[PDB]
RNA sequence: AGCCUACGGGCAGGCGCCGAGGGUAGGGCCCGUGACUGGGGCGAAGUCGUAACAAGGUAGCUGUACCGGAAGGUGCGGCUGGA
RNA sequence: CGCGGGGUGGAGCAGCCUGGUAGCUCGUCGGGCUCAUAACCCGAAGGUCGUCGGUUCAAAUCCGGCCCCCGCAACCA
RNA sequence: AAUGUUCA
RNA sequence: GAGCUAGCCCUGGCCAGGGUGAAGCUGGGGUGAGACCCAGUGGAGGCCCGAACCGGUGGGGGAUGCAAACCCCUCGGAUGA
RNA sequence: GAAUGCCGGCAUGAGUAACGAUAAAGAGGGUGAGAAUCCCUCUCGCCGUAAGCCCAAGGGUUCCUACGCAAUGGUCGUCAGCGUAGGGUUAGGCGGGACCUAAGGUGAAGCCGAAAGGCGUAGCCGAAGGGCAGCCGGUUAAUAUUCCGGCCCUUCCCGCAGGUGCGAUGGGGGGACGCUCUAGGCUAGGGGGACCGGAGCCAUGGACGAGCCCGGCCAGAAGCGCAGGGUGGGAGGUAGGCAAAUCCGCCUCCCAACAAGCUCUGCGUGGUGGGGAAGCCCGUACGGGUGACAACCCCCCGAAGCCAGGGAGCCAAGAAAAGCCUCUAAGCACAACCUGCGGGAACCCGUACCGCAAACCGACACAGGUGGGCGGGUGCAAGAGCACUCAGGCGCGCGGGAGAACCCUCGCCAAGGAACUCUGCAAGUUGGCCCCGUAACUUCGGGAGAAGGGGUGCUCCCUGGGGUGAUGAGCCCCGGGGAGCCGCAGUGAACAGGCUCUGGCGACUGUUUACCAAAAACACAGCUCUCUGCGAACUCGUAAGAGGAGGUAUAGGGAGCGACGCUUGCCCGGUGCCGGAAGGUCAAGGGGAGGGGUGCAAGCCCCGAACCGAAGCCCCGGUGAACGGCGGCCGUAACUAUAACGGUCCUAAGGUAGCGAAAUUCCUUGUCGGGUAAGUUCCGACCUGCACGAAAAGCGUAACGACCGGAGCGCUGUCUCGGCGAGGG
RNA sequence: CGAUGUCGGCUCGUCGCAUCCUGGGGCUGAAGAAGGUCCCAAGGGUUGGGCUGUUCGCCCAUUAAAGCGGCACGCGAGCUG
């Protein structure tokens, strides 16, 4: 249900919101343990680290349950829909009967008033999390996490979901979202079913403006500097680069693999 | 225009205080130079 | 401010609305013409190739899509106006 | 004017570097296949090597001088 | 495994 | 040395006055149900004209100047990057 | 004797330029030795969303008063922001600190680093933010929300009096938050008034009249009244709020569903306190007295301000901690906490003055720059605009003459209107509001203020809506209709688009070379390629560590192209990148065939070939939205001409689509056609593209542009071709 | 080279003659007019536009003529850029 307007002034024929539906009526967030003063930065102490960054709206993050097996085998209900600005993704408010509040990462289809619940048992219904290993083989699931007891970490994106293909030993061989297989431990809990707000992929910033309220600041290319700033710039009008294309520190941007080759992760990786 | 002198006692004060010379070896040589010129001011007059 | 034959009237005259036409500006239809360009019809004996009619020597035709000097070729699907 | 590459049968290319013998394709001529042409098959002719010289016993081939053709360069104020 | 100028 | 300047962070402030009338709502129309069409309501937007404000387009003057960047006329933006 | 030498002094230009905005001065009197320049008075001119008031930064004696003018003041100066001396800044309520946390800084624990030192959860510091109890008048020459007067508050400490289990830096709530648009009632502010209060006035032709002119408020506890904000109330169970709670949270019943009720603001009213014009008389450098027993009333407009944490829509999703309430634990229930009343205690710093400027920043009394609040009245539709003008403040610290050139700024002009010139550069036309009326084209929004027009003042009469008013008079907004008057002219002055046609480039709003370039450059949404499995890739750092990111392939880094429509072809021979457990090579190392130097000797010391030896390169493949490249010579058609066609050489392949004398074309003002009287420019085509061409993108495209080119219309001193006048020199 | 500002335009001229015109003259294949060529002569005059930065040049309408050249390719302490 993406939302489109009308061509009344420039940049908005193409502009795109995406559709807030779903967005039950809890526009305000919660507390007591929910968003915290969220530092904005752009640099580590003193330089800039990561280039075109700051600007942006304000924002408080919204503390999120990535451990859910804290409230292992104590169900929950679905209280709310919340807007995270700090996540592609969509959250919800849960309301465990045990007495906390804690966020969940809203996957798809879960709607407002159904029970969840995480641990061994927790029958196989979207938004419950269980091992890996428990998991029937062929499911989507998303929230995977690498090792156990580390939080989710994995699959987790609006709209990612990865798919169980099959087991071995102590570890599952997970699909991931870049269809690269990966060997996860069975202890690794994991939230089953998508994750939702596939339409963010559909959504059209339309102006600068807009990608200047997400924080993303002007980038500049390369060949538009000087070759004291930058390897492609310099030379006359339009120089073609000259030689092959490469990151303004030197190193090469077409097809240049910079994964560690001596890695002890490398005998867990099966595909890209 | 605007010229590139505009007072401001904090600034002034922190930027070129007695207690930031000391907080860096470069301003206890400052004022352990001075010291031994002889100047009658060892860091800037703020009131 | 005039003239009158019956004058709390008429005439001449003055002002106003409309008003043919002229001007200004901008649209709509049609007609002629225009360097150049597109394909078309016709034109006894010009060039290139063989597409089709006999399984026309790759069955032919067709809608579409792409490519090719050119007929045309190929892909997808359809037809018997073929076996 | 300058720099470097080429002038070879009728057409297009080698052969030059390391001198002795000029080859490839098309084309032309004669004869085959066809009813006739093309295609195809069998034989053969065809070259002052741009020219003027000189080095050698000897020059397409090596060195000079001109006649053409091809490309590059001709900037600074 | 291509082709057969024009009219009768 | 970032009391000028560039960028970013935290916290505050400012933007007179006019227009254009997007979405959505309510009613009516339409259909088997819709799409959709009319009004009325509604006030969106790096929307429009134009002050404060932020600039610095073209011209003139200034040239041991009022000024080591100025003054006059004109000009751009002016709820947004 | 020279070095554009150094330091100092004095010459020249020279009694020349200038004397710092063209807002403006004139006169009488006084002081004084000396007044255009100091003081007073009268006339005149200027500002007035300021050139007027109030804070903040900055400045530090500049403020007041007395006595002075050698120097500072662009002249004088009796004057001063200058010298000498004296005086002057009063706080529990204003601001900051004995309160709080943010960015950030620091930093016990801890980590890192040759040393210096770097990082770092807790805590600490860290302020126009949070929290927090004062309003109105009088006084000095100079201080006031500080002193005084009135009224009203806040902390503590000690007591009594009545209640409750009190009781923590601990748990919970709360504090607490965006942008835009708005509702109801108020208040600030302002307008009017036949009502009220006033010293006075009849001028010059008329006016004793609802005549003129001035003024008709401020604060104010409880108690009221009017708006408005918050808030559901009980009974059970409970595993969570890192110990425990009656508190919070989660379930289950019963009543509310409402502001009914509790508190909490704001505003009127209120015991009472204060103020009270214009004019005249005075002596000031200025204020005093009277005016006064002042009166202190009624309407209308009305906020951007208050009730505030109000409401609604939206996406980009909008600080923390303390104060505050509540809950319980240690310990204690002789304690303690809540309320009422008494008595008592309440510190440290600033307070003068300038403060859009002569006191700050610019070496200067510099036409520059400098944050926040008030910023009135009338009219022009509106308004913080414009013109004039209250309050208030200035005439800018050299003047007097004259009426040349010439210069700046400004006004007007016969006839012609761009003939000027690189170009209509500049200047001129137009110009606001209301109503008609608007084309190709298009992304259906636009283009559109298209273009081109008509009305606009004043008077009289008739008539329709509202709002405050009781369904009414008035008062304030909006209209409509008909008669008439004047002038050359009715947004009668000031503020206020010239318009159209057609191309190049760029989609658009934006950004940049402060101090010569605002663009076709950069950025931009969007497309594509590539990397990155999370201790991610990348980046800063020797490291620790941090950013990425408290993000996880719809995410993040790099690169190119730059909306959008239609597209983006061939070459992997070379370079790069990617994939290849084969093979060649490949250093340290293993390894010892074999040899050497010394010893009488065991020995010790050297070299040292086979072979095993990674990365890398070679080798084998892929990959162009990776770096890059994408032919030559001949002949041919039944008029010529050209070549659909063929031959041959080479390459890795030999530029297709779409454009084309273009931001690209040397020859070149290529050749035709159009605009013109005439057109190296412009527009449309031809294609012979020296030397376009497909993401250093190609061909287009509505809208957009202080970009760049051409044309036309309207209009004009740009010009023929000048002339006159105004002010500043 | 411890500086001689270099194109073109505007303003202001001035000079040379091997003269565009006007004045005088001689031949002519000069009947006359109108021409051709040559000699003497500069006293004076030698237009306005379109294109281009132009110098130059090509056109438009004329003219008696629409001359050539020097003066730092005259002239920027005169201007334009
Ligand atoms: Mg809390
Ligand atoms: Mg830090
Ligand atoms: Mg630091
Ligand atoms: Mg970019
Ligand atoms: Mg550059
Ligand atoms: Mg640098
Ligand atoms: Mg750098
Ligand atoms: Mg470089
Ligand atoms: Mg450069
Ligand atoms: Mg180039
Ligand atoms: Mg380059
Ligand atoms: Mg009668
Ligand atoms: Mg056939
Ligand atoms: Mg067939
Ligand atoms: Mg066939
Ligand atoms: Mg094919
Ligand atoms: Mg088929
Ligand atoms: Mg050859
Ligand atoms: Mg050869
Ligand atoms: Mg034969
Ligand atoms: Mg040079
Ligand atoms: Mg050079
Ligand atoms: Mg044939
Ligand atoms: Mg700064
Ligand atoms: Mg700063
Ligand atoms: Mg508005
Ligand atoms: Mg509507
Ligand atoms: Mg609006
Ligand atoms: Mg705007
Ligand atoms: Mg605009
Ligand atoms: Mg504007
Ligand atoms: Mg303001
Ligand atoms: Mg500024
Ligand atoms: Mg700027
Ligand atoms: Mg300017
Ligand atoms: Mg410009
Ligand atoms: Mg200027
Ligand atoms: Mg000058
Ligand atoms: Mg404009
Ligand atoms: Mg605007
Ligand atoms: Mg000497
Ligand atoms: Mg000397
Ligand atoms: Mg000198
Ligand atoms: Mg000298
Ligand atoms: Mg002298
Ligand atoms: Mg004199
Ligand atoms: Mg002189
Ligand atoms: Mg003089
Ligand atoms: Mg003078
Ligand atoms: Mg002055
Ligand atoms: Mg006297
Ligand atoms: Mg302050
Ligand atoms: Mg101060
Ligand atoms: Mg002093
Ligand atoms: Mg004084
Ligand atoms: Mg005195
Ligand atoms: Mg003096
Ligand atoms: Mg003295
Ligand atoms: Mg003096
Ligand atoms: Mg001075
Ligand atoms: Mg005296
Ligand atoms: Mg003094
Ligand atoms: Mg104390
Ligand atoms: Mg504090
Ligand atoms: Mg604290
Ligand atoms: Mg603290
Ligand atoms: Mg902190
Ligand atoms: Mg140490
Ligand atoms: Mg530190
Ligand atoms: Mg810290
Ligand atoms: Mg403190
Ligand atoms: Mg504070
Ligand atoms: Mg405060
Ligand atoms: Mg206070
Ligand atoms: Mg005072
Ligand atoms: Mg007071
Ligand atoms: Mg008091
Ligand atoms: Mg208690
Ligand atoms: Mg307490
Ligand atoms: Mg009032
Ligand atoms: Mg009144
Ligand atoms: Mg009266
Ligand atoms: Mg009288
Ligand atoms: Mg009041
Ligand atoms: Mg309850
Ligand atoms: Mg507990
Ligand atoms: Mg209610
Ligand atoms: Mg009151
Ligand atoms: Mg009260
Ligand atoms: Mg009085
Ligand atoms: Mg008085
Ligand atoms: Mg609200
Ligand atoms: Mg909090
Ligand atoms: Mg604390
Ligand atoms: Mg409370
Ligand atoms: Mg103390
Ligand atoms: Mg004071
Ligand atoms: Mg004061
Ligand atoms: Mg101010
Ligand atoms: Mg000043
Ligand atoms: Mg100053
Ligand atoms: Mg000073
Ligand atoms: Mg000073
Ligand atoms: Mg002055
Ligand atoms: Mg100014
Ligand atoms: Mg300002
Ligand atoms: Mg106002
Ligand atoms: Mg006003
Ligand atoms: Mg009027
Ligand atoms: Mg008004
Ligand atoms: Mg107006
Ligand atoms: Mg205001
Ligand atoms: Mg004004
Ligand atoms: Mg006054
Ligand atoms: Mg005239
Ligand atoms: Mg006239
Ligand atoms: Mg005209
Ligand atoms: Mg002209
Ligand atoms: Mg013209
Ligand atoms: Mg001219
Ligand atoms: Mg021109
Ligand atoms: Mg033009
Ligand atoms: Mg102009
Ligand atoms: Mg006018
Ligand atoms: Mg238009
Ligand atoms: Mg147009
Ligand atoms: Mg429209
Ligand atoms: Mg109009
Ligand atoms: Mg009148
Ligand atoms: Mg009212
Ligand atoms: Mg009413
Ligand atoms: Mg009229
Ligand atoms: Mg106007
Ligand atoms: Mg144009
Ligand atoms: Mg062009
Ligand atoms: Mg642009
Ligand atoms: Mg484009
Ligand atoms: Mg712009
Ligand atoms: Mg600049
Ligand atoms: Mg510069
Ligand atoms: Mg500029
Ligand atoms: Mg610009
Ligand atoms: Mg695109
Ligand atoms: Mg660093
Ligand atoms: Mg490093
Ligand atoms: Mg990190
Ligand atoms: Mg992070
Ligand atoms: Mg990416
Ligand atoms: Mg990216
Ligand atoms: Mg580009
Ligand atoms: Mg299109
Ligand atoms: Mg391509
Ligand atoms: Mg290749
Ligand atoms: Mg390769
Ligand atoms: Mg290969
Ligand atoms: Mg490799
Ligand atoms: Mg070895
Ligand atoms: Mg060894
Ligand atoms: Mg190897
Ligand atoms: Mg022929
Ligand atoms: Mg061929
Ligand atoms: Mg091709
Ligand atoms: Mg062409
Ligand atoms: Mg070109
Ligand atoms: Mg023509
Ligand atoms: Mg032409
Ligand atoms: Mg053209
Ligand atoms: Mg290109
Ligand atoms: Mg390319
Ligand atoms: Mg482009
Ligand atoms: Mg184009
Ligand atoms: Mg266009
Ligand atoms: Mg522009
Ligand atoms: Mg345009
Ligand atoms: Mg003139
Ligand atoms: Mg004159
Ligand atoms: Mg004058
Ligand atoms: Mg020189
Ligand atoms: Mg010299
Ligand atoms: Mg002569
Ligand atoms: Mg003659
Ligand atoms: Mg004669
Ligand atoms: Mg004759
Ligand atoms: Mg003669
Ligand atoms: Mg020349
Ligand atoms: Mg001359
Ligand atoms: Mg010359
Ligand atoms: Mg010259
Ligand atoms: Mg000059
Ligand atoms: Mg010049
Ligand atoms: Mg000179
Ligand atoms: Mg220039
Ligand atoms: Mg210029």
């Amino acid at each position: 249900a993406v939302k489109k307007f009308k061509p009344y002034t420039p940049s908005r024929r193409f502009m795109t919101v995406a559709d807030f539906s779903e967005i039950t009526k809890t526009e305000p967030e919660k507390s007591l343990v929910k968003p915290l003063k969220k530092t904005g930065g752009r640099n580590n102490q003193g330089r800039i680290t990561v280039r075109f960054r700051g600007g942006g709206h304000k924002r408080l993050y919204r503390i999120i349950d990535f451990k859910r097996w804290d409230k292992v085998g104590i169900p929950a209900k679905v209280a709310a829909i919340e807007y995270d600005p700090n996540r592609s993704a969509r959250i919800a408010l849960l309301h465990y009967v045990d007495g906390e509040k804690r966020y969940i990462i809203a996957p798809d289809g879960l709607q407002v008033g159904q029970q969840v619940v995480a641990g061994p048992d927790a029958p196989i219904q979207v938004g419950n999390a269980l091992p890996l290993r428990f998991i029937p083989v062929g499911t989507v699931v998303h929230a995977v996490e690498l090792e156990p007891k580390k939080g989710a970490k994995l699959a987790r994106a609006a709209g990612t979901s990865a798919q169980i293909q099959g087991r071995e030993g102590d570890y599952v061989i997970l699909r991931l979202p870049s269809g690269e297989l990966r060997k996860v431990h069975g202890e690794c809990y994991a939230t089953v079913g998508a994750v939702g707000n596939a339409d963010h992929k559909n959504i059209v910033l339309g102006k600068a403006g807009r990608s200047r309220w997400l924080g993303r600041r002007p980038h500049v290319r390369g060949a538009a500097m000087n070759p004291v700033d930058h390897p492609h710039g310099g030379g006359e009008g339009r120089a073609p680069r000259g030689r092959p294309p490469a990151s303004p520190w030197g190193w090469q941007t077409k097809g240049l693999k910079t994964r560690k080759r001596r890695k002890p992760s490398s005998r867990f990786i099966i595909a890209r | 225009m605007k010229r590139t002198w505009q007072p401001n006692r904090r600034k002034r004060a922190k930027t070129h205080g007695f207690r930031a010379r000391m907080r860096t070896p470069g301003g206890r040589k400052v004022l352990k130079r001075r010291r031994q010129k002889g100047r009658w001011r060892l860091t800037p007059a703020v009131r």
